């Protein structure tokens, strides 16, 4: 082998429907839908979950 | 034989926090208008935000400058939060130039007429070297909603300059909206209600203009409904 050239690509992957998320206690799940902020439930103060 | 709501006093507790009142609301329309307005405000308010950045000595988002401690990526993350008010033009080019040791805050932006920097104390970076100097040019656009880089990548349109750093655009000034309908004792009536909409924003949109535009959009859709072709 005369010589070698290595190239590193970096890619920013954002979360999207179908990815797997979990908690620390063994609860799992697949992200099914991304809802708009307005649709999500909100307490009296107005903060959405 | 009806009543009709009149826009009344608009108290301003802080620069960001605001209460808007509507006194003479008929029974039953309290919740309807409250919710309709909440939806329109949270969804459709137009705002301006930074779309891309060019810094001099940096090839790509992942490199690092001498004499700064934040990474370039964190610098973009700080710029994403920058709250700015543009008046006339759609795309403005702001210039930030600072040297010497100190925290580069938002106040140091070159002061243009048409652009208002709402929170001048907002920090951007920290220099750590006497001869370290940062210069940058931030391009700010107007838009609605939320547009990420990756979708706009389809329309690259000669992104050829490797110095370009794309930022996700959150084109929306309103952070939070809540409303309360409470009994509005009108001097000659038994059961009337007043709506109080308290809204928290980043301090760019004024309450009156927000409410007016929201009512405009809803009225426009209702106009679309009034006529029915049946043809």
């Amino acid at each position: 082998v005369l010589k070698i050239v290595k190239v590193y690509l970096a890619v920013k992957r954002r979360i999207q429907p179908g990815d797997k998320m979990a908690g620390r206690h063994g609860n799992k799940g697949v992200i099914s839908k991304i809802n708009p902020i307005e649709d999500m439930p909100y307490d009296e103060n107005g903060t959405p979950v | 034989e009806f009543l009709k709501p009149r826009l009344v006093d608009i108290e301003q507790v802080s620069s960001t926090h605001a209460k808007v009142t509507l006194e003479p609301l008929e029974r039953g329309f309290g919740h309807t208008l409250g919710n309709a307005l909440r939806r329109i405000l949270l969804s459709s308010m137009p705002g301006c935000a930074v779309t891309e950045v060019e810094i001099d000595g940096v090839l790509h988002e992942y490199s690092t400058k001498e004499g700064v401690q934040e990474d370039i990526l964190e610098i973009l993350l700080n710029l994403k939060g920058l709250a700015v008010r543009v008046q006339g033009k759609d795309e403005v080019i702001l210039t930030l130039n600072k040297s010497g040791i100190g925290p580069v805050t938002a106040a140091d932006i070159t002061h243009d007429g048409d652009v208002e920097i709402v929170k001048p104390q907002h920090v951007i970076c920290h220099l750590t070297d006497e001869n370290a100097s940062i210069s940058m040019r931030i391009k700010v656009q107007r838009g609605r909603g939320y547009v990420p880089a990756s979708t706009r990548i389809h329309s690259e349109e000669d992104e050829r300059p490797i110095g370009r750093l794309l930022v996700d655009a959150c084109y929306s000034p309103v952070e939070r909206i809540a409303y309360n309908v409470e009994a509005a004792r009108v001097e000659q009536r038994t059961d009337l209600d007043k709506l109080v909409i308290e809204m928290e924003t980043n301090g760019t949109i004024d309450p009156e203009e927000a409410i007016r535009r929201a009512a405009t959009i809803l009225a426009e859709q209702l106009e679309a409904f009034v006529d029915l072709r049946d043809v």
